[PDB]
DNA sequence: GAATTGGTGAGGGTTGGGAAGTGGAAGG
DNA sequence: CCTTCCACTTCCCAACCCTCACCA
């Protein structure tokens, strides 16, 4: 024992000289000083007796660059939960059992959300148990939590101990819980000498923050040609990165053929990246000066990309092989889940932003696309087989390539990664490594906990998965789930309001609309705007212009018209929705729960009711059958753990090994008896909502939601800015505020992504609140609202897309727009109006709004107010200049969630879901599809515009019909790739036979596994034809082959190809042209030919047939022998219905 | 009650496939008298008439007159399990949930029997005009049914052409043209293995061949098949059974656009 | 080596399909005595038992009991090959992995010869116990494929009522029940026309259809077939081939949830 | 003008069905000395050739010769409409955009009439080779049909070896390998089961069992099928039709020095 | 230990049932 | 001795399951 506690203390030790290495001084003197709260970590201490005991060391750092640490100790502690009456024999049989390995033991009433009528203001006594060190609490529970899975299958002191609670939370995030102790925050610190805790207090009027010394570094190697590096075998040519806006590099002159010198990148005149240089020579030399240039310049945040992936693994063992210990000079080790981390600094990769929190594609996760997208400007590429070669003939554009990767992955740290990252922690407990390592689901249970212990509410054990349960008609069910956002198409082609387009109305919808005009305006004014009725002026005026403008609509409902391009969509609508319903996770109660509250009284407005879908897929077997299935696994037997052991009986396999056992066995009778393999069941379903449940979920939105809106509000005032400075052409204020615009806009899209976690958050397995209806409820009551929308909006005019926020929607040229109010008071003399939001926003205020809303008055009265409440608010964009939607190859289907819309401006407004945006399809369709698109606008009728764009697709289809036979020579290398990227290991798809796969297993017969070692394998390929009649999946080749040696390429093609009488093994004739053109046929009639012949227009390219049953349906149309119907020529007796 | 029984169930298997593949469900009117039909498609393009005389069956009673719905496809299964020599019985009882059948095999080795389940169907009833036509045509069945489908697959429609000299039956698609001509059988050995064309005056008409495809199907219920047909007006098709009565698919011609231009 | 010659070659290749889609594979038995075989399908519904006396054979030599998987499939595969006027002969080795095959024509102009590689199986393998079966059956085959085939189209399973008078099918689903009868018919020209029944006790058991529709394929093994009935206990349908070796199916009845 | 009459419908009907696998359209030549058509295979793996001397027909015009380009699926889908008895006539003018079909039943009852568009075809073609071979073999038609498919059931490609005794054919695959032979018959009673072989040299040779399984597809058109066979040359395989005509095919073998 | 959700498109391979054609056996 | 019906095998199209990445 003693020698691992001397362990524990030589490794505390080795980091306090680390971190004191680095300039972070312990506190020694009683005294006063203040600082921001950087970083902290746990580490144990030892007391007065020099027993060990657990602490936390919390870092500050002060504007003269001074440092230092506080260690603060805190007991960790858990809840358990006992019997009637046993609390004090279970803790004085605790107490005596545990001598020693126990700090405190003690009684604590507490409130807890399942307890039954506990809205009364009931509480039951926990009990906490605290220790000295967490080891002990590990010991103690390990002891105690099999003992009380008894107790449960039932319903000694022990046997009185029912459950325990907060037993697996971390410890360090209980004391930033618990003490409010926050990072990014300034605060006192005083210390009275080691008699005393330490105090430390926030200090809220220093807003602003210091500057921490920040390291971003990358690092560029030698490889093997056409394969992977290896950290052994290969060596690193150079090291480049920067601190606080000056750059450096080292140089490796063992294998780069020149001495660099310094010199100076900006691509734009934001970043001035002056770069030194220093050249080295020897790779030791090289890691030496490094370590010892970090060493004195002692960075508090270190930045990479990827560079847990690539650049630690290679450097670590580059040190090693020159016996230089990272860890022990710098301090970075592995942990045990991979990532490099370190004791005295903050450990930051962009890409584990980039791809949690961007709202980018993995189109653009790749460094050098995230820069292109975020930063503005192109990079600097190099070829990754060159740079071999680059480093021999040109040092010089080496060292020039890795100083631009060096520039763009600081700058990208700097300005949006730095805001955000320590503006979200200081609302979250944990580091900053945590928050940006840590997943949406997890943040978002900190910030609930926070909340709930501020609310003194003992948290639930998080929710424990269920197998193969049963549906009450005892089919074993596969899958549950509930039906989610509800998505139509309901129109295709083009449309723009530069073309006449025609309309049918219904004129008792005018009607209906101009009997309530005033009515819809009072709301839109006051409710909406905040602007009281009473202050507006001419309120009147604009009233007579909007019915009479209706009326001339009611006059002439079918007309043809200019179109008006509006997309009519709900703000933030999920959690509006939540606030506005009051849903959350604990509320929803079965009847008999509420039977058992005393707020059940008849006539009470405390329950709401609301509806969803539930879905779910079960197996045909009977329950029976199920059971003769389990009768008949009483005495199977199974292979062992492992080769040498003995087998195991059926009996001694774990649940989940069992369960996956019965499913297979199950789904195999299933396939032999009943053909069906599965039933997939819809079922809609009522679930009651408790109104007067504690808020502490709701308000927690109810908080984040208004932080994004600050954000928002800030970023419409610095819009409110940047457009007078760009129309009055102040380009110093323009580029400011267009900087505020930029940061404003990236944190509100990091909040959204956050706050909409709270949403899908309930559904997590294992969440502590857990609840599947109040996803399903959200999901419902989003679908009616775009429904009904849809129905209004189908009377007036024609809707063309949905989704789950909001309509996509044409309206008449005659509708009301947009109309200003004009005010007495000078804060607000104009406010703007547009009709088609208030004429949505009425249906929103009439139907959904909520009037059952509750709130207590007095916790000591036990009375509530009732109000009521809406947030759901619909909003415009627009209007747009054109609109193009494709349409379905087969018969009465047409594309969803494929779109393009194009801003007034005349330039590309949004461009969804085509294959240009997905990762490495076809580059053809991509090159393809961005031609067209921009195509479209083009010409000024229907003919006009159909006519020139299949001039786009009739060039590539020119294309393929030659051959290519003026492309260069090595384009087609590259315009006929597949990049179809792989998952998982190959080992683990099993059989399963996918292109993917086959060209992975063809690359693994060329060059083994030292490619398929690893997950994430990259493939790119062509479809060949020779093996002519073999399935589509077995005539892949990779790329790879036409840069092998010649040799072993006419070894392996002669192999693939089943040939050697292929006289010249040349990609032009090994491709599968025909296959191509088949893939642009599809591409080209899904765009520019069916959403012709649906637009009443003869097909436009004479090259692609339609589709037969088009061909069919069009043709028959164009013929004079008309089909009569047989009602037309005998005469109808009558109408008769039978019943039995 | 209803109450029935029949020499061969292969009469009625004939029937129910021939009915099935073009009309889905249907609802037959029965009496002491007879059991009748009249059901049209869903298309509205076509339509089926059936008389089946108490007289053909082997014992006949009904109780009173009653209507009942069935869906065709469900009753064509069980009939499935009849065999070609099978005699067979069918019962129903005025409440009208059930159709009762039972099969006997000649040697009663073995009974067979099934509870069909009704349905509830509307319809509409259209009256026949009843006229004369000015011409008919009476032809061996099986070789209707071969002019049909040979000339469906060289087209979608049939132009049908009747004169004193004959008839002619032509199509054509983007392939090219395909014509069939028959005329007037000089010697006949029985008129069963004839052609027989009589007229008023000659007629020229134009169908879609996806309905003559279905109706070709009735060909095993008889040797010969009648057509008739007058200029402007739905061509009936009739094929008759010696002891039932007779099986009629009535369709409306395609026109022109002159005519109302 | 174990080597044997068949004249009635057809009788290999009827009795291996008529497992081919029952058992994937199985890991043929050997001996003096003959070629054997006990399997389970993967559903473990059901048994089959095989065996071919060696006393029937042309030509039999055997020198030790030996064992070999196979993959019905492949053999399958092979058997279509020999017409069924061919003469079979089946050769392997101790020593060797690959079973070998030989077809002759009776006209003497045609042979074939296949060879295909085992595969490594071994199963842990119940005798069927021995039963007083208290209810017996002979039926025609393809009476009880119709009767099963036919039911097929009503439902999935059937309940099979015995009694005095003979037996009854029964059948029950979406659209509507029914029913078949077969006495105990009085007198009969040949067994390959008639039906025979023992009964001890009434016994009446539900027994699931779509397995049924595989045994079934067995039908061109005999003209007869006889089958097993008791409560609690698999159904036995049993083929023999002339008198030279028995094809048997035990299948377990539905488990009521009463 | 052309045209041309013959009694029996089914020898032009099976040779649409032998052809439609094998080639989707061709154009046909025409002379005084009747019908030929050779032409490569979609795939070019192989080369068709088939001819039908106008001695065949019942009576032949012939003003002038030509060429006519068609489309084999189309012109099936009418020939499909034609019984086997019926009496077949074919036509077309000088200058036609179009082949006229005529089918009467054998008692003159009924006529059927038919047109099929033509279309502009030419094709690149070889005066085909022929030589002595150094194998010839005489078979019934359905057993070495029989014999290419169970041999195409265990594997990708025969081999074929011939020898005094008798013609061996073997395969190999996955499944295992498969060996034939068929004797030389001791006494033929008459040529419907008689094998026999001409033996210049002995040969082995390997093809892909796929054309040859497409080349069996007109087992129909005779009871007699010939293999002729020589090393470092094609294999033809050839039937014969009345005497009026031949088809044949040509196929190189499978290297297998690539092993 | 650590872990937000459901709906959709595109591509490629596998599985079931129905329709067509040929050969064998029974009926007259 | 010839024609029709039953049974078996082959061929063709629709539906269902696997992956990955985008739209919410
Ligand atoms: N990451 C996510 N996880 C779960 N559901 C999500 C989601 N993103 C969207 N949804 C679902 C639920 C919400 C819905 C999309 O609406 P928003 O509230 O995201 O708002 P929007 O219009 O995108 O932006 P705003 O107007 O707030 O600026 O889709
Ligand atoms: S909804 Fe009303 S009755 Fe039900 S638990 Fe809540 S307060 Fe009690």
């Amino acid at each position: 024992s003693s020698v691992s506690a001397l362990k524990r203390l030589e490794r505390s030790q080795w980091t306090d000289k680390m971190d004191l290495r680095f300039g972070f001084e312990r506190l020694k003197e009683p005294g006063e000083k203040t600082g921001w709260l950087i970083n902290m970590h746990p580490t144990e201490i030892l007391d007065e007796d020099k027993r060990l005991g657990s602490a936390v060391d919390y870092y500050f750092i002060q504007d003269d660059g001074s440092r230092f640490k506080v260690a603060l100790p805190y007991k960790p502690y858990f809840y358990i939960a006992t019997r009637k009456g046993c609390e004090r024999e279970v803790s004085s049989f605790l107490s005596k059992k545990f001598q020693g390995k126990i700090a405190k033991v003690e009684t604590v009433p507490k409130e807890d959300l399942d307890l039954p009528n506990h809205l009364v203001g009931l509480k039951r006594n926990y009990i906490r148990l605290s220790f000295h060190t967490v080891e002990d609490l590990v010991k103690v529970r390990k002891e105690i939590s099999p003992a009380v899975k008894k107790n449960r299958e039932q319903d000694d002191q022990l046997d009185n101990i029912v459950d325990m609670r907060e037993y697996d939370v971390p410890y360090h995030i209980r004391l930033s819980i618990d003490l409010k102790i926050h990072v990014a925050h300034w605060y006192n610190v005083r210390y009275r000498g080691n008699a005393f805790p330490v105090e430390i207090t926030r200090r809220d009027d220093l807003v602003e923050r210091p500057d921490p010394v920040v390291l971003a570094f990358a690092i560029a190697t030698t490889k093997l040609p056409l394969k992977f590096p290896d950290a052994e075998t290969d060596q690193i040519m150079m090291i480049s990165y920067m601190i606080d806006g000056q750059g450096y590099l080292i140089t490796n002159r063992e294998i780069v053929s020149e001495d660099i010198e310094d010199f100076e990148f900006t691509p734009k005149p934001e970043y001035e990246g002056p770069f030194c240089v220093f050249n080295e020579p020897d790779e030791a030399h090289l890691i030496q000066r490094w370590f010892e240039h970090v060493q004195e310049t002692k960075p508090t945040i270190m930045v990479t990309y990827n560079g847990d992936f690539f650049d630690w693994p290679f450097v670590e063992a580059r040190a090693a092989v020159h016996g230089l210990s990272m860890q022990q000079e710098i301090g970075f080790q592995k942990d045990s889940q991979g990532e490099y981390k370190a004791p005295q600094c903050i450990h930051m990769d962009c890409l584990r932003w980039v791809k949690r929190d961007s709202y980018l594609p993995v189109g653009s996760h790749n460094l050098k696309a995230a820069a292109k997208a975020k930063l503005g400007y192109d990079p600097v590429e190099l070829d990754p087989e060159d740079m071999c070669r680059m480093a021999t003939e040109q040092p010089q554009t080496l060292a020039t390539y890795s100083v631009s990767d060096a520039v763009a992955t600081y700058y990208l740290y700097m300005k949006y990664v730095h805001p955000f990252i320590f503006a979200l922690c200081t609302i979250i407990p944990m580091e900053p490594d945590e928050v940006l390592r840590k997943g949406s689901g997890t943040l978002c249970e900190a910030l609930l906990m926070v909340q709930a212990f501020h609310a003194n509410i003992i948290f639930p054990n998080k929710q424990e998965q269920e197998f193969n349960k049963l549906t009450d008609d005892g089919h074993v069910l596969d899958s549950e789930t509930y039906v989610g956002g509800h998505v139509e198409a309901l129109e295709s082609g083009v449309f723009r309001s530069d073309i006449p387009c025609r309309f049918r109305m219904n004129p008792a919808a005018f009607d209906f609309l101009l009997q309530r005009v005033e009515k819809t305006l009072r709301h839109a004014l006051e409710e909406e705007e905040k602007v009281p009725v009473e202050q507006v002026t001419n309120f009147e005026e604009v009233c007579d212009e909007i019915k009479s403008k209706l009326a001339s609509l009611k006059d002439v409902p079918s007309r043809i018209e200019c179109p008006l391009i509006y997309h009519l969509d709900v703000g933030a609508m999920y959690p509006n929705i939540i606030l506005t319903n009051r849903l959350q996770p604990s509320a929803m109660v079965d009847e008999a729960t509420c039977a058992a509250c005393d707020f059940n009284k008849p006539g009470a407005n405390c329950q709401r009711k609301m509806a969803w879908q539930w879905r779910g897929e079960f197996m045909p077997a009977s329950r029976s059958e199920y059971h003769r299935i389990q009768h008949q696994l009483e005495s199977e037997k199974f292979p062992p753990l492992f080769p040498e052991g003995p087998a195991r009986a059926f009996h001694e396999l774990s649940r989940e090994e069992q369960a996956k056992y019965e499913k297979r066995r199950l789904a195999d009778y299933c396939r032999k008896a009943y053909k069906k393999i599965h039933i997939t069941k819809v079922e809609e379903r009522l679930t009651t909502i408790c109104q007067r449940e504690n808020s502490f979920y709701v308000d927690t939105v109810r908080a984040f939601r208004d932080r994004r809106y600050e954000f928002k509000g800030l970023h419409k005032v610095w819009k409110k800015k940047l457009s007078a400075a760009v129309e009055v052409g102040d380009a110093a204020e323009v580029k400011r505020c267009k900087n505020m615009e930029v940061l404003y806009d990236s944190l509100q899209l990091a909040h959204k992504c956050i706050l909409n976690s709270f949403y899908g958050y309930v559904m997590r397995k294992g969440a502590r609140w857990y609840s599947m209806e109040m996803a399903g409820i959200v999901c419902f009551t989003g679908a009616n609202i775009i429904t009904q929308a849809r129905e209004l909006i189908e009377q007036i005019g024609r809707p063309l897309e949905l989704d789950t926020d909001g309509i996509w929607c044409v309206l008449p040229n005659s509708f009301p727009e947009n109309f200003v109010f004009k005010t007495t008071n000078v804060k607000k003399p104009k406010v703007t109006i547009s009709y088609p939001g208030a004429m949505l926003n009425i249906m929103v205020k009439e139907g959904f709004t909520n009037d059952q809303y509750q709130e207590l008055a007095e916790p000591s009265s036990l009375t509530y107010v009732t109000r009521s409440e809406n947030s759901i608010f619909f909003e415009v964009d627009g209007p747009y200049l054109a609109m193009i939607l494709p349409a379905s190859k087969e018969e009465g289907k047409k594309l969803k969630k494929r779109y393009a819309v194009f801003n007034e401006d005349g330039s590309l407004a949004e461009l969804k879901g085509f294959e240009v945006k997905r990762r490495g399809e076809l580059q053809l369709i991509k090159i393809f599809q961005s031609s067209v698109f921009e195509a479209f606008l083009k010409g000024s009728t229907l003919e006009e515009v159909y006519g020139s764009v299949a001039k786009v697709a009739d060039y590539w289809l020119d294309v393929l019909y030659s051959k290519a036979a003026n492309m260069p020579d090595s384009e087609l290398f590259e315009l006929i790739s597949e990049n179809r990227s792989m998952s998982r290991k190959l080992e683990d798809y099993g059989e399963q036979k996918s292109t993917s796969i086959s060209t992975a297993k063809r690359l693994a017969e060329f060059l083994g596994d030292q490619m398929v070692k690893d997950a994430g394998l990259s493939c790119r390929y062509i479809i060949s034809r020779k093996p002519e009649g073999s399935p589509v999946t077995e005539r892949a080749i990779p790329l790879a082959i036409f840069q092998a040696e010649p040799t072993v390429r006419k070894h392996f093609l002669r192999k693939w190809l089943k040939s050697s009488s292929l006289q010249d093994f040349d990609i032009r004739a090994i491709l599968d042209w025909d296959y191509y053109i088949e893939r642009l046929g599809s591409a080209i009639q899904k765009i520019i030919t069916i959403p012709a012949a649906l637009q009443q227009v003869k097909n436009p390219v004479p090259r692609v047939k339609h589709p037969d049953w088009l061909h069919k349906k069009l043709l028959e149309k164009n013929d004079v022998y008309k089909q009569k119907k047989i009602s037309e020529l005998f005469t109808l007796e009558g109408r008769r219905q039978v019943t039995m | 009650m209803f109450e029935a029984r029949l020499v061969q169930g292969s009469i009625l298997k004939k029937v129910l496939e021939a009915l099935k593949d073009l009309i889905n469900e249907a609802c037959w009117d029965i009496s002491s008298s007879g059991v009748n039909l009249q059901s049209m498609d869903s298309s509205h393009v076509s339509l089926v008439q059936l008389t089946l005389r108490s007289e053909g069956f082997d014992t006949y009673r009904c109780d009173r007159n009653l209507a009942m719905g069935v869906n065709l496809t469900s009753m064509s299964k069980i009939l499935k399990c009849a065999g070609n020599e099978d005699i067979i019985t069918l019962r129903a009882e005025d409440n009208a949930d059930t159709l009762a059948l039972v099969f006997e095999a000649p040697n009663q080795e073995k009974v067979s029997d099934y509870e069909m389940k009704l349905m509830d169907l509307d319809v509409e009833q259209l009256g026949i005009p009843e006229q004369e036509y000015s011409c008919v045509v009476k032809m061996p069945s099986g070789e209707f049914a071969r002019i049909c489908r040979d000339l469906s697959h060289i087209g979608d429609a049939v132009v049908i052409s009747c004169a004193k000299d004959g008839v002619k039956f032509s199509a054509s698609g983007e392939l090219g043209n395909g014509n069939i001509k028959l005329s007037q059988t000089s010697n006949v050995d029985k008129e069963e293995e004839a052609v027989t064309i009589e007229m008023n005056e000659p007629v020229q008409l134009t169908f879609a061949l996806r309905y003559l495809n279905f109706f070709t199907k009735a060909t095993p219920l008889s040797s010969t098949v009648t057509l008739s047909m007058s200029a402007d007006v739905p061509l009936v098709v009739e094929y008759k059974i010696a002891d039932m009565g007779h099986l009629k698919y009535y369709l409306a011609p395609k026109i022109e656009d002159e005519e109302g231009s």
